[PDB]
C-alpha cells in the first residue's frame, strides 16, 4: 500500500484526470464464474 | 541496406503461416526488418500448444547472456519470456497485470452472486 | 573500375549548405518564442502538450526571473515548480555565469550556468542548465535561503544486496557443485555499483541537441 | 531625512573624467551595431560622463537602452550607472531616472543602496512621497536593503504613506506588505520587529483572499502557505523572549482587524496547489483567532505594548541612528570612488595597448 501522504502527491499532479483509487488486490486468483 | 546508427536488440521475428505463428529469437540490429537480417539466432518460441498442451519455448542461455553482456537490448515481449522462464525477474507489468485481472474476476463474481441475490428475489416472489 | 567520375555539384551543395547553416542560425528568442492564445510554437508551429498548458499560463521561465535581478542573478539559487511538487528535499540551481540572448526584447531568453543540488545531494563542479525556456522556475528569496537549503540526510533504506532470479539462482548453485565447492551461501546480487538516477534528474544540456533554423 | 553633506556632489563632480565630444561617440556606437559588433563598456562609461545638457540625457538614455541589448550588457560598470543618477539629478531629470529605474529590464539600472537614497531622498525633500514609494518598491523587488540607511529611509516613506492611505487595494497590501517584512527584518528594534508583525498581516490578507498565489507570484516572498501564521509568531516570540521587546499597538490592531475580516467576509490557470491531507488556512482561522487573544493578553500583562503610533517611534529611531550610518555611508562612498578610478584606469590603458596592437596586426598584413 502506497503512504497516505504520496497518494495525495499524485492527486496533485494529475489533479483534473483521475481514476477510482485501488485497494490491495485479491490475495488469490477468483475462482471464474460460471 | 547500410544503416546508420541503431543497436542490437534481442527480439522475436515472426515466422510460420496464416493462423499458425511461430518465432525466432534472434539478436539483430533494431533497424533491420523484422524478419530480415540478423546477427545470431538465440533460440525460438512455439506460442501453441503442442499435443502434450506445452508451450515450448528454447533458449540458448550462453549466447543470452553474451549478447546482453555486450550492449543487447530487450524487446518487451523476450523480457516477459525471460520472467516466466526465470532467467530474469517478473517483468512489472506482468504483475500489474494479473492484479488487474484478479481485480476484474472479483466484479464478476460479485455481480454474479447480485444477479443469483436478484434470481433469489424473483424465487420469493414466485 | 575508373570510369567512377567527380561529383562536383554534390560537393559544392555539401559545402554551400553548409554555409547558410552558419550564418542563418536562429537565437532563443525566435526558436523558443510562443503564442500564449492558441499555446503553439510560431516558428516550427509545435503545439505543446496537453499537461503543460496550466504552467505555460501560471509559471514563468528562467531568464524571466533572472533579468529583473542585478548582474542576472549570479549567486541566487532558483528551483523548479515540478521539483517543489515532486521532491520534498531540497532541489535548486545555484547560478554561476548567465548569457542572455540580447537580441531578445527584454533578454528573457538565453542560456545558465549553476551548480545542481538535486534532493539534498550537491554536485561539486557546474555545468549548463537544461530546460530554461520552460514555464517551471521559481526564484528563491534571499531571507529564505536559509530554510530552504536546510536538510539532513535519512539513513540509506533501499536494500544493497538482493537475490538472484529463481533459474539462475539454481544455475549458479548448481556450478559450485560441479566444481567442487561445497556451500550452502546464497548467491547475491549487488545493487551499489548500478543505482539508478530519478527520472526527471537534470540531464547534460552541453551534449543536448538543438532545432533546425528552417520554419515550417 | 539625509543630511547636506551625504547628498553632496562634490566628489562625484572632482572625478577625473576623459573629455569626448557626444557626436563622435555616438557615431561609433551607431556603426557598431549597424555591424553586429560589441560595444565596449568604456565607450558607453564615456557618453555617461561627458553629458552637459538636458538633451544630452536623452540621448544617452537611447545609448542605454541600446546597452542593454547588445553582447556587452553585463559589463554595464557601477560607476556608469552611478554617474547617470547623479546626471540625472544635478540637470533636473528625476522623472527621467526613476523611469529607467523601473524599466531595469529595459534600460539595466541596477543602483547600489548609496545612490537608492540619493534619488529616494530628493523626492523625500521635495515632498514628493508618491515617486518616494516608487523607489521602495524597486528596493524591495530587487531585495536591496542591506545598507542600514537604507532601511532606515525606507520605512520611514512607508509609514508615513501608510498613514495617509485609509483604503488599499490588494496589490497595494502586498507591495507594502512586501516591503515593510524584507525592511523590518533587517532591524531588530522595536520598529523592526512592529513592520514585520505589520507585513505578514497584510499578505495573510491576500493569501486568505486571493489565494497564495498572489503573494508569491512576481514577488520576493516565499510561496509556503500561511503568513498569518507568520504573525502571530512573532507575537509568541516576543512575549516569550527573555528579552524586554516591544510591539506597536498599532500593528496588533491591524492584525485583529484582518482576522476578523477573513473570518466572517461577505485560460487554465485553476490548479490545487496544496497536498488534500495539509489543512487549509481557512479551516485554522478559529485557532488562529485564539492564538491572537492569548497572545495579546500576555503582551499587554507584561507591558511589552508600545501605545506611540508606528510613525512617531520611526521618525525618532531614524532621528537617533541615521547621522551614524551617514558617517559610514559616506566613508564607504569615498572608497568606493577611488576602486572605481583605478578600475577605470585599467580599462583605459588595455584599449590603448590593443589599438597599438592593431597597427602592428595591420603593419604585419
Ligand atoms: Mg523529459
Amino acid at each position: 500500500q502506497p503512504p497516505e501522504r504520496e497518494l495525495s502527491r499524485l492527486r496533485r499532479l494529475y489533479q483534473g484526470n483521475l481514476l477510482e483509487e485501488s485497494g490491495p488486490p485479491p490475495e488469490s486468483m477468483p475462482e471464474m464464474p460460471t | 541496406k547500410a544503416y546508420h546508427g541503431g543497436h542490437l536488440t534481442i527480439r522475436l521475428a515472426l515466422g510460420g503461416c496464416t493462423n499458425r505463428p511461430f518465432y525466432r529469437i534472434v539478436a539483430a540490429h533494431n533497424k533491420c526488418p523484422r524478419d530480415g537480417r540478423f546477427v545470431e539466432q538465440l533460440g525460438s518460441y512455439d506460442p501453441l500448444p503442442n499435443s502434450h498442451g506445452e508451450k515450448l519455448v528454447a533458449l540458448n542461455l550462453d549466447r543470452i547472456r553474451h549478447w546482453i553482456g555486450c550492449g543487447a537490448h530487450l524487446s518487451k515481449p523476450m523480457e516477459k519470456l525471460l520472467g516466466l522462464s526465470g532467467f530474469f525477474p517478473l517483468h512489472p507489468m506482468m504483475i500489474t497485470n494479473a492484479e488487474r485481472l484478479r481485480r476484474r474476476r472479483a466484479r464478476e463474481v460479485l455481480l454474479a452472486s447480485q444477479k443469483a441475490e436478484s434470481e433469489a428475489k424473483e424465487t420469493e416472489a414466485s | 573500375r575508373k570510369k567512377v567520375r567527380p561529383r562536383l555539384i554534390a560537393e559544392l551543395a555539401r559545402r554551400v549548405r553548409a554555409l547558410r547553416e552558419q550564418r542563418n542560425q536562429p537565437r532563443d528568442s525566435q526558436l523558443y518564442a510562443l503564442d500564449y492564445e492558441t499555446l503553439t510554437r510560431p516558428h516550427s508551429g509545435r503545439r505543446l502538450p496537453v499537461r503543460a498548458w496550466a504552467d505555460v499560463r501560471r509559471e514563468s521561465r528562467l531568464l524571466q526571473l533572472l533579468a529583473r535581478l542585478p548582474l542576472f542573478g549570479l549567486g541566487r539559487l532558483v528551483t523548479r515548480k515540478s521539483w517543489l511538487w515532486q521532491h520534498d528535499e531540497p532541489c535548486y540551481w545555484r547560478l554561476t555565469r548567465v548569457r542572455p540572448d540580447y537580441t531578445a526584447q527584454n533578454l528573457d531568453h538565453g542560456r545558465a550556468w549553476g551548480i545542481l543540488t538535486f534532493k539534498g545531494k550537491s554536485e561539486d563542479t557546474a555545468r549548463e542548465i537544461e530546460q530554461v525556456m520552460y514555464h517551471d522556475w521559481r526564484l528563491v528569496p534571499k531571507h529564505e535561503e536559509e530554510a530552504f537549503t536546510a536538510f539532513t540526510a535519512k539513513p540509506e533504506d533501499r536494500l544493497n544486496s538482493v537475490p538472484y532470479p529463481p533459474l539462475l539462482r539454481a544455475m549458479i548453485l548448481a556450478e559450485r557443485q560441479k566444481n567442487g565447492d561445497t556451500s550452502v551461501q546464497e548467491p547475491l546480487l549487488n545493487l551499489e555499483r548500478t543505482r539508478m538516477r530519478p527520472w526527471d534528474y537534470p540531464a547534460k544540456q552541453e551534449t543536448k541537441g538543438r532545432a533546425k533554423g528552417t520554419p515550417v | 531625512l539625509l543630511s547636506a553633506a551625504y547628498v553632496d556632489s562634490h566628489q562625484w563632480e572632482a572625478r577625473e573624467k576623459e573629455e569626448y565630444h557626444l557626436a563622435d561617440l555616438a557615431s561609433l556606437m551607431d556603426k557598431a551595431y549597424e555591424r553586429k559588433l560589441p560595444v565596449s563598456s568604456l565607450s558607453i562609461s564615456r557618453f555617461v560622463d561627458n553629458i552637459a545638457s538636458r538633451e544630452d540625457l536623452d540621448s544617452a538614455e537611447y545609448y542605454l537602452y541600446k546597452f542593454r541589448h547588445s553582447p556587452n550588457c553585463w559589463y554595464l560598470r557601477d560607476w556608469t550607472i552611478h554617474s547617470w543618477i547623479r546626471q540625472c539629478l544635478k540637470y533636473g531629470a528625476q522623472d527621467k531616472a526613476l523611469y529607467t529605474l523601473v524599466n531595469k529590464v529595459q534600460y539595466g539600472i541596477f543602483p547600489d543602496n548609496f545612490t537608492f537614497n540619493l534619488l529616494m531622498d530628493y523626492f523625500i525633500k521635495k515632498g514628493n512621497y508618491k515617486d518616494a514609494l516608487s523607489v521602495v518598491f524597486e528596493i524591495m523587488m530587487q531585495e536591496a536593503f542591506d545598507v542600514p540607511s537604507t532601511q532606515f529611509l525606507s520605512l520611514y516613506v512607508l509609514y508615513r504613506c501608510l498613514a495617509e492611505k485609509t483604503e488599499l487595494t490588494w496589490e497595494e497590501e502586498r507591495d507594502f506588505g512586501a516591503s515593510l517584512l524584507l525592511s523590518g527584518l533587517k532591524q531588530r528594534n522595536t520598529v523592526g520587529l512592529s513592520s514585520q508583525l505589520y507585513g505578514y498581516a497584510l499578505l495573510g490578507k491576500v493569501e486568505l483572499q486571493r489565494g497564495v498565489r498572489a503573494v508569491y507570484h512576481g514577488m520576493p516572498l516565499m510561496w509556503t502557505p500561511g503568513y498569518l501564521d507568520r504573525a502571530l509568531q512573532v507575537m509568541e516570540r516576543v512575549a516569550s523572549s527573555p528579552e524586554d521587546l516591544k510591539l506597536g499597538r498599532e500593528v496588533l490592531d491591524v492584525l485583529d482587524g484582518v482576522l476578523k475580516v477573513v473570518t466572517s467576509p461577505d485560460g487554465s490557470a485553476n490548479l490545487v496547489e496544496q497536498l488534500d491531507t495539509e489543512e487549509p488556512e481557512q479551516s485554522k482561522l478559529p485557532r488562529y483567532l485564539e492564538r491572537f487573544q492569548a497572545s495579546r493578553s500576555k503582551l499587554q500583562e507584561l507591558n511589552r505594548v508600545e501605545s506611540e503610533s508606528l510613525l512617531t517611534l520611526t521618525t525618532q529611531l531614524v532621528k537617533e541612528k541615521l547621522p551614524a550610518c551617514e558617517a559610514e555611508d559616506l566613508a564607504t562612498y569615498e572608497q568606493k570612488l577611488r576602486e572605481w578610478h583605478l578600475e577605470r584606469v585599467q580599462l583605459i590603458q588595455r584599449e590603448q595597448e590593443q589599438r597599438e596592437k592593431a597597427k602592428q596586426e595591420y603593419q604585419a598584413l
